[PDB]
């Protein structure tokens, strides 16, 4: 939940926009984007379920 | 250390024809992990969390990670020329990680027996 989800919105970054329009403010925006709620949330919730499970 | 390669698939402009793929790189600078904190809903700052406070309230004694991040990308094109970009990220609050009672990054740490037992927890 961290570098799969970095790497499919960069796969999704570069497949609606150019790479070489890209500039550092779209990288900053996409990493951004590839860090969101969804997957701190994803995180969080498999380790505490992982250590309540055993 | 990510170093990955992935192929772009942009075919608009002219351009977007003369690349192949993409080389990503990155890594992480600085890591710091503090004690655990509150919101206390005034949108100010964050304030100390007790651990009564995470019992009574059903929270998580959880102290914020805070990281720092480098990014240098890599250009290819079609007849293998290269284009590197770089870029730097201040520090970033990445999750909060959980913590223990009595360790060093606890509120119980500093606090004496007659603190520990003025703030509601077990002096023993």
């Amino acid at each position: 939940s961290v570098i799969a989800p970095i790497i499919n919105g960069f796969k999704e970054l570069l497949k609606q926009t150019a790479f070489e329009e890209l500039t550092q403010r779209n990288i900053i925006e996409a990493f951004s984007a590839a860090l969101s709620k969804n997957t701190a949330s994803d995180l969080n919730r498999s380790m505490e379920q992982s250590i309540i499970s055993g | 250390n990510v170093d990955i390669t992935y192929k772009d698939q942009r075919d608009h402009t002219e351009i977007d024809k003369l690349r192949e793929s993409v080389q990503i790189q990155f890594n992480f600078t600085d890591v710091n992990i503090e004690r655990p904190q509150h919101r206390n809903y005034s949108q100010g700052n964050k304030i100390n969390l007790l651990p009564n406070k995470a019992r009574l309230c059903g929270l998580s004694y959880s102290g914020p990670v805070n990281l720092a991040a480098e990014v240098i990308l890599t250009a290819h094109y079609s007849n293998g020329r290269q284009e590197v970009k770089r870029a730097s990220i201040p520090p970033f609050q990445v999750s909060t990680f959980p913590i223990m009672r009595g360790s060093n990054r606890c509120h119980t740490h500093h606090l004496s027996k007659t603190a520990k037992k003025e703030i509601g927890e077990d002096p023993n």
